[PDB]
């Protein structure tokens, strides 16, 4: 990545051989097999595009998504038909729903405001009803580009 | 809503150890311990006073192992497979790497004393350790969504800990063997001010207030400048490296030339136990040892490893070297009765080896306990550093605890129970 | 007894009765009392008192010195208890009312030593050890002992309560061999059962359930016909007083053809209809265990057992008491389902199983529960939704569910069920978020299922193709528990499916062996061990990854290494090879001459085992012995016979007896028979089959080690 050095410095001062860019020095340390963490994880620019066009033909190689941001199906799509595996094991250290229920009962907020993606269960797994943020009084929600009024009077 | 406790072992003794704790909703077994010196079913605790229900796994939730000494983790392979329990076992990280070795070694004494009637076989060692779920210090771990434990650092052995059990509003901290005087071996026990509802501690060295390294080195140096041999029994691990590192640093500072030996056989952790020694807090003069040169003329220091002078190496090498006046032996550890290491340390020098033969003794005998513990100073300082609501005493004796409780409830004005071997003790919150 | 120790008795008795010397030690007293138990009860116990008027001195001083330490008087009390076994010894010890003295107020009964539970436990054990004749029972009656025992069986130390209950049942079972003592025990039990103190009634129930079951004389049922109203009516209080003990009492009274002869089954049915869903389970299970039962009651029992699974399967896509607790929490629901699966599997291997034992419904419910717990089921109601939302991602439920679903192997049926169950086990293996304490049971169950399918079949290769890409991932999980369980499962296959060229197609087509071959360099030892045994049980078939290129790896792990387990497992693997038949001389030589100098003991033992196997396989005596000497078996034998470790010596003397008898049946033959017959074996066989502590556990040695107190010894971690 073109921000390798400062990245590692700011991780340290507060085996991995970082490089500034695939062009220049890097092309003299290429020993296969290898492992190559790269740029932006939406498979649409940066360097990962170059490898995903280099290793997209050998059924041996592998991509391993570790970012929940971009839905991975459509993301991988515009390189089809591809013959490499594509695992999807996302790492989200964020608060999950049982923990946020415990956190709410501990902190006891007088209200709650959460986007519409939460007070109703997720779309893909409609049968579950436990991943909705449960809190009393009911959690007022907001939709994209809306103007809510937190109902407090001075 | 109560909190029950029962020292099923360790009750006014330094033998068995098994503290069964019952927090408001769950049960937890602490320090499932053993007892040497016996040769039948009476060595393991009496678990039958738990099974008056459905079988275990429905009853308990997690077993905890303070450290690797055989009096706290030497009963799991009998408790995890024979009586039957498939539930998570929470150890520290170095104890999961050591306790297999110390167990697999104690088994050698057991199957050799012909007492394998109701015992744990080698397969059970692995099939028990596979139920371990290690924890990392200062990093709590959650089970049952309501039972969260947290580690600490107490020393006295690489890998020990003081565990903390929490169910939310109430909690119980348990301390294994800790050390408060910061000897340069591992460090001083550091616990945070969590102000818990219950604190349990050990009372090995109670009625007593660095000279050990001094006189040990002096005596070795004296008996080695006369063409005389040393003997120092030790387990396959444990107190062996806290002796090897001492000899090394004293020697390169004194530039001696006497062959030093430490022969475990069960593992070569003479260069591996140091690996785990680093993440908490490789040799020059030290070779390997075998039966060949345990007789050659010349000053010598030998570290054998059957244990407290049981059958194996130590007993044999010793039985050879008794008829000599300049040699000496040291026993840096407690000794269990019915073992020649208990005849020798207390008086007797007129022994009777295999058969009706007679062996004499003309060596020296020393007891310089290199164990790591605490005492009144450090115990008071730690119970102050903790601010508990009750303190319990285990792994000690009768009169020392009886004198200690007076001061404890006197100075800090805190209640201190002294439970015997098996009495229920309830403390409400 | 024995004179060699008799001469030590006076001095040790003196140091015992004198407290100026430091205190005694517990294990000393225990082993010494054990020696007394085995020396006295095996012969007369009066002549030993006559010849040695020294123990009587101790037993008289114990009630006089008034300052015995905590523990010496306990040994003395247990000693007076084990001495007064025979009536003659009872009368001899009664010289001076010594027994009513120390077992009465003159002894520790009243003095301020009633604090340490050890002395009380010793007192009770002694009383139980003496009451074996009607004279002692008359003593207990008139002098008065049960009066104090009643109070005693309420203290805070279970080690005393249990012993007290056992003492009650023993004095009872000896009484009626209605006497005053027996009638008082019966009246106390009755008047306690009608009380409302939970510990007291728990003691009543446990003394009753020992009395019944431990004795079956006619008075047992003549007394149970009296109690049956009092016991049965206990099921009137809203909380059952002593749930588990009540279950146990019912289960013990019921398993007898005597008491079954009307109210028994009826009150058991009332219980089954009344007991909550935490204690009714085991009761109904114990009922179904019984061969004899009015079949309607067995229907009731088995149905109230099957309640949870046939309840869950009305909350998915193919009474409310149990479904209430099913929706209470995550603890209670998991506990209920785990108890139900544990019971319902404990029932299967029994011949008294109901009829017809359901198999379709059971398996369907079980796979539904397992998949639900994985987190991919499909609810069909509010209860199904909340259940899928509470059980998701558990362990206890999932573990016990795998245990049941693998218990279903003895159940015969078409391959449809087999594929149904594999279609969920395959899913449970490659399920991200699966603890290492789950994959093990999962592999066990998958194995039992795959080995019970009636060449191979129409689905075996399909499932194997879908499975090995899971045995290739979970074989590199980052937690050595999985890295071991996977290898063990692969070994189970390599032992059960070595002659099925289609399975071999599946395996060689996969990339399992090219990973096991690499694991032998894993850091954690157990991994190396299981990897070596896996590659051993593999290469006895011819399934090598793309034999010597493993033999060298093995011998290298054997020569130098940092652990024991790999060496003592590679020796096992070598034994496997040499026994099966998978240059042989040089092989045995290069394994023995590099297994001998190893320091561990298990390795040398297994080496001797290898040598025994080789000898039996090779046994013309002249050249045979020349070959057997070339490897140097005689060197290793006469080198480690007088070995430090004893099991080595046991194996060696057994091998040498084998060799001696086998050469008797048929260096030079004369030379070898000489150098073998020069030493002794049978005396050596005895002194090695003996214990390692035969000397330091002998009575005389214990006496020496006891009466010589006053050196450096305090106690500390071992
Ligand atoms: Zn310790
Ligand atoms: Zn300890």
């Amino acid at each position: 990545s073109p921000v390798a050095n400062s990245s590692l410095e700011f991780s340290q001062i507060f085996k991995l051989k970082h490089y500034p860019s695939i062009h220049g020095d890097f092309s003299n340390d290429f020993r296969q097999p290898c492992v190559v963490f790269t740029g932006h994880p939406s498979l649409r620019f940066g360097d990962v595009v170059h490898f995903m066009e280099l290793w997209g033909k050998s059924s041996l190689n592998t991509v391993i998504f570790t970012e929940p941001d971009f839905s991975y199906l459509e993301a991988l799509a515009p390189y089809q038909p591809l013959a490499m595996k594509c695992i999807y094991c996302p790492i989200d250290t964020r608060l999950n729903f049982i923990q946020v229920s415990k956190l709410l009962k501990e902190v006891q907020p007088l209200h709650v405001v959460c986007p519409e993606q939460y007070t109703q269960p997720p779309p893909a797994q409609s049968h579950r009803m436990d991943l909705m943020i449960d809190c009393q009084p009911p959690a007022m929600s907001y939709r994209r580009a809306e103007v809510l009024a937190l109902p407090f009077k001075r | 809503p109560e909190i029950r406790v029962t020292p099923l072992g360790a009750g006014q003794d330094v033998g068995r150890s098994c503290i069964l704790v019952s927090i408001a909703g769950k049960n937890v077994m602490l320090d499932c311990g053993m007892h040497m010196g016996f040769n039948d079913d009476r060595r393991f605790p009496d678990f039958s006073y738990i099974t008056q229900n459905g079988r275990l796994t429905d009853f308990l939730d997690c077993v905890i192992i303070s450290h690797f000494h055989l009096d706290h983790c030497g009963a799991l392979p009998y408790f995890s497979e024979m009586v039957g329990y498939d539930g998570p076992i929470y150890m520290t990280h170095p104890t999961q790497a050591i306790c297999p070795i110390l167990l697999e070694d104690y088994r050698k004494i057991a199957v050799d004393k012909k007492g394998e009637a109701n015992f744990f076989t080698s397969q059970m060692i692995k099939d028990c350790m596979k139920k371990v779920v290690a924890v990392h210090l200062h990093q709590t771990v959650q089970v049952d969504d309501e039972l969260e434990i947290k580690a600490y650092y107490a020393g006295h052995v690489l890998g020990a800990a003081m565990f903390q059990i929490k169910v939310g509003s109430e909690s119980v901290v348990y301390t294994g063997d800790y050390n408060m005087t910061p000897d340069r071996h591992l460090g001083a026990a550091w616990i945070d001010k969590c102000r818990p509802n219950l604190l349990i501690t050990e009372s090995t060295y109670a009625t007593t207030i660095r000279c050990r390294e001094r006189d040990f080195l002096k005596k070795v140096h004296e008996t080695v400048e006369r063409g005389g041999k040393v003997l120092i029994p030790v387990f396959a691990l444990g107190r062996a490296q806290e002796l090897c590192i001492l000899l090394e640093t004293f020697w390169e500072r004194m530039n001696l030339k006497v062959p030093i030996y430490f022969s475990t056989g069960l593992t070569e952790k003479a260069n591996h136990y140091y690996k785990l020694f680093i993440p908490w807090t490789e040799f020059k003069h030290i070779k390997a040892f075998d039966r060949a040169f345990a007789d050659n003329p010349g000053p010598m220091v030998v570290f054998a490893t059957p244990g407290m002078l049981h059958a194996g190496q130590s007993l044999q090498i010793f039985r050879k070297w008794a008829g000599n006046e300049k040699n000496m032996v040291i026993m840096p550890g407690y000794c269990v009765q019915g073992t020649v290491g208990h005849k020798i340390l207390s008086g007797q020098r007129k022994l009777e080896m295999e058969g009706r033969q007679v062996l004499e003794v003309k060596m020296q005998v020393e007891y310089m306990s290199f164990s790591a513990h605490a005492d009144a100073k450090g115990i008071m300082q730690l119970v102050g550093q903790a601010e508990p609501e009750s303190v319990l005493l285990v792994h000690g004796e009768a009169k020392k605890m009886e004198f200690l409780k007076q001061k404890i409830e006197q100075e800090l004005r805190v209640n201190c129970y002294m439970p015997a071997n098996g009495e229920t003790v309830t403390l409400p919150t | 007894m024995d004179p060699e120790c008799a001469q030590l008795l006076p001095a040790l008795c003196a140091v015992l009765v004198d407290p100026r010397q430091p205190v005694a030690d517990d294990t000393c007293l225990e082993k010494l009392l054990d020696w007394f138990k085995t020396v006295t009860e095996g012969e007369s116990s009066v002549v030993l008192l006559q010849e040695h008027p020294c123990l009587v001195e101790l037993l008289s001083h114990v009630l006089k010195v008034q300052d015995l330490s905590s523990g010496v008087l306990s040994f003395s009390l247990r000693l007076a208890g084990t001495f007064a076994a025979q009536e003659n010894c009872f009368q001899y010890l009664q010289q001076g009312e010594l027994l009513p003295g120390l077992f009465g107020e003159p002894g520790p009964l009243g003095r301020a030593t009633w604090a340490v539970p050890t002395v009380r436990s010793g007192w009770i054990q002694g009383l139980r050890s003496l009451a074996q004749h009607p004279s002692a029972l008359r003593f207990l009656a008139d002098h008065g002992a049960v009066d104090t025992i009643f109070s005693l069986q309420g203290d805070s130390s279970l080690f005393v309560a249990s012993a007290a209950s056992q003492l009650l049942v023993h004095v009872l079972a000896l009484s009626m061999r209605w006497p005053a003592c027996a009638q008082k025990i019966m009246d106390h039990v009755e008047e306690s059962l009608c009380s409302a103190a939970t510990p007291k009634v728990t003691q009543a129930l446990n003394v009753l359930t020992t009395t019944f079951g431990r004795c079956q004389s006619p008075w047992t049922e003549a007394l149970w016909v009296r109690l049956s109203p009092r016991v049965a009516c206990l099921l009137e209080r809203d909380p059952i007083p002593a749930a588990h003990s009540f279950v146990d009492l019912l289960l013990c009274v019921a398993r007898s053809p005597v008491f079954s002869s009307g109210s028994l089954w009826e009150t058991v049915a009332r219980a089954l209809s009344c007991l909550g869903p935490t204690h009714m389970g085991p009761l109904a299970l114990g009922i179904l265990k019984l061969e004899h039962c009015p079949q309607a009651l067995r229907t009731q029992a088995f149905q109230v057992l099957l309640q949870p699974l046939a309840c869950v399967l009305k909350a998915t896509v193919q009474d409310a008491t149990t479904v209430d607790t099913l929706l209470a929490s995550k603890s209670s629901c998991a506990g209920l389902l785990c108890r139900t699966l544990a019971h319902l599997e404990e029932l299967q291997p029994l011949p008294q199983r109901p009829s017809p034992w359901p198999q379709a419904s059971l398996l369907g419910a079980t796979v539904t529960v397992l998949r639900l717990c994985d987190g991919s089921a499909a609810p069909a109601s509010s209860v199904g939704g909340h259940l899928c939302g509470t059980l998701a991602g558990c362990v206890r439920v999932q573990r016990a569910a795998l245990d049941f679903l693998g218990t279903l192997s003895q159940g015969t049926g078409p391959q449809e069920l087999v594929t149904q169950a594999l279609a969920v086990l395959l899913e449970c293996l490659e399920s991200p978020g699966s603890s290492p304490t789950v994959l093990k049971k999962a592999f066990q169950a998958t194995l039992r299922w795959l080995l019970s399918s009636p060449d191979l079949g129409p689905l075996i290769p399909q499932f194997l193709r879908e499975l090995f890409p899971v045995l290739q991932k979970r074989l590199c999980h980052p937690c050595w528990e999985v890295r071991d369980s996977a290898l063990e499962f692969l070994t189970q296959l390599s032992r059960h499916w070595g002659g099925q060229a289609d399975f071999r197609c599946a395996l060689l087509a996969s990339e399992v062996p090219q990973l096991a071959l690499q694991l032998l360099q894993d850091p954690e030892s157990y991994v190396r061990a299981s990897a070596v045994t896996a590659m051993g049980q593999l290469s006895s078939q011819g399934l090598h990854a793309p034999r010597q290129s493993l033999f060298l790896e093995l011998l290298h792990i054997l020569s130098v290494d940092s652990e024991g387990f790999p060496r003592r497992a590679v020796m096992q693997v070598f034994t496997e090879w040499l026994r099966d038949g998978h240059d042989t001389e040089q092989f045995v030589a290069t394994v023995l001459q590099a297994a001998s100098r190893d320091l561990d003991w298990e390795v040398r033992a297994q080496g001797l085992e290898l040598a025994l196997v080789f000898l039996g396989q090779t046994l013309p005596l002249t050249e045979a012995l020349r070959a057997l000497c070339h490897v140097g078996l005689f060197d290793f034998a006469f080198c480690a016979l007088f070995d430090c470790d004893r099991p080595v010596a046991q194996k060696s003397c057994d091998l040498l007896l084998f060799l001696r008898d086998k050469i008797a049946s048929y260096q030079e033959p004369e030379a070898v028979l000489a150098m073998l017959r020069s030493l002794d074996l049978e005396g050596l066989r005895s002194t090695l089959a003996e214990s390692s502590d035969h000397v330091e556990k002998s009575p005389q040695s214990l006496l020496q080690d006891m009466l010589a107190t006053g050196g450096f010894l305090e106690a500390d971690c071992y």
